[PDB]
RNA sequence: AGAACGAAAGUCGGAGGUUCGAAGACGAUCAGAUACCGUCGUAGUUCCGACCAUAAACGAUGCCGACUGGCGAUGCGGCGGCGUUAUUCCCAUGACCCGCCGGGCAGCUUCCGGGAAACCAAAGUCUUUGGGUUCCGGGGGGAGUAUGGUUGCAAAGCUGAAAC
RNA sequence: UUACGGCGGU
């Protein structure tokens, strides 16, 4: 009997995109805040606003919920764009292939431009999953 | 209407497939058509176990099996529940529901 | 039982360039089957064709240029006159402006105008568009 | 797979196909010379033999028929002519 | 790419060698069986190079001959391939669509999710079909970068490369996007391109800040 | 009424009226 | 469409498909046109000019787009040659 | 499906006439037993004598009596 | 035209007769039970010989020929391959593994195309209509009836209308 | 375990 409505969840998510840095984990300072800068038509959908708003302050605090929001926002431009590495994982300079796939690369004479030092495949053909229930 | 693409029955290249007997009405069924069930149930009934391991002349006895394989007629596989109404499109595989043993 | 190898023939290509391919493969070739295509090379709805000679009867693969719609083929040959010849047109032509029934004469396989340029009747062999 | 040039095959494409169904059509079947250990007789057996094959000099056995393809029945000389 | 300019410079090579980008599936599609070399003893369907090479540069073109540079819609669905649609689309100037693609961004014009664009670059033809079947209707020609299993219906200038591994999924739009402004002025076809591969590659679970700062105790104090 | 059992009512009514003109010959 | 007496008597004329040589309709809304921009000789940049090529809808949803314009660009001297 | 070639002629022309006698309008005009039954016998009128005058029910939708008599 | 084979029940004769069991008797159940259910049981189910010739005798889809997508398999031959395993301590042949070829039973997918759609890789290649040929359909009843012929010991089979 | 019917036209 607790579960809330479209229109309340709706007009507290528009809050925390919206007012993310004047807000807290108290609720009897978001119902002030919302009181002053949210036309709520009566008191009971307003305090009620203010709960789901204050279960959002502390689940959007311990990650990234739909959260468009600016600062976990901006925080994720230094997870995309920062983590260049100063050494890369392309280039290692020794790097394994198998005696067909040199083959490939023999009719393209790249076959000793490169270094290319070779493994073999262990030689069973044991593929294609067995078959039936069991 | 045809129902379903084989009808009812895997039976491809042959004329006739031995008729065998369903198991609770005693009706006489296609071998092909009849919903078998091969039930490996262990013949101690699992809650009645730690009373004949405790009054057994040993300490470690592997306990037989009671191998049945049931069959039936599609007419008492639906009422007793073996095989269950499926929608339209839900019909058409031949995968039978996972194992759930614990 | 190939009742008719003329009738194969035209049906494989029909299914081909419907298909959306650039060549087939007739595999029993015939002298009145090289005399329909170059009947049909020369109005320039397929290209070129090359007999592959075997020592039994032989194979043709044929260059389709993709500007056909239907080749098919009449199979009883009926019998057709100079004063029939019309009522066979608009009975499996499409229209007026294009398109030939082509037929077997005693002067040669030739069109529809063709025959009646020279004025003689024959028997039909088949229809392209 | 529309312009497939099907004039012009591939001879690992012509070589997996029926013996019938080719471009041109040609038998997988050969004639191998046969030498016995022992012999100065070259032996002419078709590959896909079906008589039970005897010599002339050695008339040993030399090949086993079998559903396909011929089986040399001692480890004897093989060439496959022309 | 018929030229000598655009060969195919051996250097790179060996970053498609170091991130998989030649190794398929066991099951190949009978529409890729041109752009393949043989399977391996392991069952793997290994690609030829400059197979993926020629169509790479063709993809290329494609996308140049756009006049509008925020026309190409540049879409991905897999988490593999998410990072790498978005800074494709900053650096070569696109329009990106991520995660979820909404059914009728194209087909639809009303809603504020419309868009209209003329060429669309997909990561992946089976796991993000839903943008193919539909950019069909606004006669709108289509690019994947496909693997052996992957069906062909609506792709035009299909890459044979791979879209399982998160290496070369990165990789082959990081190739595309160089390549694509190389065909435009800004690099200059001599020094390598300051942007690393690396920089699309998909994210590492939440261990990442825990691991530097372990290497970082003489840059931050 | 099943067209098995309708096949039985006139079997059984078409040997009633065979036999009744078997009688008055 | 040149009628007896030498003029056009037509809308327009239609686009017709360069893989498969059949009309693109009115609303045969699957078939694509697109641009292939070739570069200059010496080093390798879009001069300008490109290559305009159309796929009906019937050849596109068939799912031979690829092999179309990998056809029709070998043509063009684009590609390997080899 | 059918005969087509030329020469089947006899076999096109003998199934067509015996299978013209299995619908209704060329059967009961080409048999007899269809216009010896009919009483105006080949005929659009007849004159005949009032034998009872007889009121028959109309069918269920209708609940009425129709007039008629026994010519 | 003419023939051969033809499930089950059925018919005739000789063996057999365990179980099952139409008919039948009885006990229940019901308003009534000539039914379901229970106990019993004849003919029959079994074999030999002669008949009868029909079934939802069904893929409810004639037979023959070609052409038109992909894929995973399977059954039988044939060919070719790394390796594992058998007396085998070497071999040839087997068991498995990876392919190809023909034939078959099917399946899965697909805007090949068709369809009234269900669905169909055939029921596709059809107003862009013609590969050969057999059988057969023409609103629902009457009616697979009446009648003539013919077969069968019989039951019945085959052909087969009309008035209305 | 037993559970059978529902006047005609609208
Ligand atoms: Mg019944
Ligand atoms: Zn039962």
């Amino acid at each position: 009997g607790r579960v809330r409505t479209k229109t309340v969840k709706k007009a507290a998510r528009v809050i925390i995109e919206k007012y993310y840095t004047r807000l807290g984990n108290d609720f009897h300072t978001n119902k002030r805040v919302c009181e002053e800068i949210a036309i709520i038509p009566s008191k009971k959908l307003r305090n009620k606003i203010a709960g789901y708003v204050t279960h959002l302050m502390k689940r959007i605090q311990r990650g990234p919920v739909r959260g468009i929001s600016i600062k976990l926002q901006e925080e994720e431009r230094e997870r995309r764009d920062n983590y260049v590495p100063e050494v890369s994982a392309l280039d290692q300079e020794i790097i394994e292939v198998d005696p067909d796939t040199k083959e490939m690369l023999k009719l393209l004479d790249f076959g000793s431009l490169s270094n290319l030092q070779v493994t073999q495949p262990t030689v069973g053909m044991n593929f294609k999953t067995p078959r039936g229930p069991v | 209407t045809k129902k379903r693409r084989n009808n009812g029955r895997a039976k491809k290249g042959r004329g006739h497939v031995q008729p065998i007997r369903c198991t609770n009405c005693a009706r006489c069924v296609p071998k092909d058509k009849a919903i078998k069930k091969f039930v490996i149930r262990n013949i101690v009934e699992a809650a009645a176990v730690r009373d004949i391991s405790e009054a057994s002349v040993f300490d470690a006895y592997v306990l037989p099996k009671l191998y049945v394989k049931l069959h039936y007629c599609v007419s008492c596989a639906i009422h007793s529940k073996v095989v269950r109404n499926r929608s339209r499109e839900a019909r058409k595989d031949r995968t039978p529901p996972p194992r759930f043993r614990p | 039982v190939r009742m008719n190898v003329l009738a194969d023939a035209l049906k494989s290509i029909n299914n081909a360039e419907k298909r959306g391919k650039r060549q087939v493969l007739i595999r029993p070739c015939s002298k009145v089957i090289v005399r329909f295509l170059t009947v049909m090379m020369k109005h320039g709805y397929i290209g070129e064709f090359e007999i592959i000679d075997d020592h039994r009867a032989g194979k043709i693969v044929v260059n389709l240029t993709g500007r056909l719609n239907k080749c098919g083929v009449i199979s009883p040959r009926f019998d057709v006159q100079l004063k029939d010849l019309e009522k066979w047109q608009n009975n499996l032509l499409p229209s007026r402006q294009f398109g030939f029934i082509v037929l077997t004469t005693s002067a040669g396989i030739m069109d529809h105008e063709e025959a009646r340029r020279k004025h003689t009747g024959g028997k039909i062999l088949g229809f392209f568009f | 797979p529309l312009a497939k040039d099907l004039l012009h095959p591939s001879p690992e494409e012509e070589k997996r196909k029926h013996k019938k169904k080719r471009l041109v059509q040609s038998p997988n079947s050969y004639f191998m010379d046969v030498k016995c250990p022992g012999c100065y007789k070259i032996t002419t057996v078709f590959s896909h033999a079906q008589t039970v094959v005897l010599c002339v000099g050695c008339s040993t056995v030399l090949c086993q028929p079998t559903g396909g393809k011929a089986r040399l029945t001692e480890g004897c000389s093989f060439r496959r002519k022309q | 790419g018929a030229l000598d300019v655009l060969q195919m410079k051996e250097e790179d090579v060996l970053k498609f060698l170091a991130a998989g980008t030649h190794l398929g599936g066991t099951n190949l599609d009978f529409q890729m069986e041109q752009y393949i070399y043989k399977r391996k003893s392991d069952g793997i369907y290994i690609i030829n190079l400059k197979r993926t090479w020629e169509k790479l540069l063709l993809a290329a073109r494609a996308i140049v001959a756009i006049e509008n540079p925020a026309d190409v819609s540049v879409i991905s669905s897999r988490n593999t391939g998410q990072r790498a649609v978005l800074k494709f689309a900053a650096a070569t100037g696109a329009t990106p669509i991520a995660g979820r693609f909404t059914p009728g961004t194209f087909t639809n014009q009303i809603q504020a999710a419309f868009r209209e664009p003329r060429l669309l670059v997909v990561t992946d033809p089976r796991a993000d079909h839903q943008p193919l079947t539909e950019a069909s209707y606004v006669n709108l020609p289509t690019i994947a970068l496909c693997n052996t299993d992957s069906p062909l219906r609506y792709v035009d200038i299909a890459i044979p490369c791979n879209n399982k591994g998160a290496h070369s999924v990165g990789l082959m739009w990081w190739m595309l996007a160089r390549e694509v402004l190389r065909m435009r002025g800004t690099i200059s076809r001599e020094h390598p391109w300051e942007v690393m591969p690396d920089l699309y590659f998909y994210r590492d679970p939440e261990e990442i800040e825990k691991e530097e700062q372990a290497a970082a105790e003489k840059a931050v104090t | 009424m099943r067209a098995k059992w309708r096949k039985k009512r006139m079997r059984r009514l078409k040997r009633k009226r065979r036999k009744m003109r078997q009688r008055s010959k | 469409m040149q009628n007896d007496a030498g003029e056009f008597v037509d809308l327009y004329v239609p686009r017709k498909c360069s893989a498969s040589n059949r009309i693109i309709g009115a609303k045969d809304h699957a078939s694509i046109q697109m641009n292939v921009a070739e570069v200059d000789k010496v080093t390798g940049r879009f001069n300008g000019q490109f290559k305009t090529y159309a796929i009906c809808g019937a050849i596109r949803r068939m799912g031979e787009s690829d092999d179309s314009i990998l056809r029709l660009a070998k043509a063009d001297g684009i590609v390997s040659k080899n | 499906g059918k005969c087509r070639g030329l020469r089947t002629a006899r076999k096109l022309r003998s199934h067509r006439r015996d299978q013209k006698w299995h619908d209704k309008q060329y059967k009961k005009a080409h048999l007899g037993t269809a216009l010896k039954a009919n009483p105006f016998g080949g005929a659009s009128h007849a004159k005949g004598i009032v034998l009872e005058k007889v009121g028959v029910e109309a069918k269920q939708p209708n609940s009425a009596i129709r007039k008629c008599v026994r010519v």
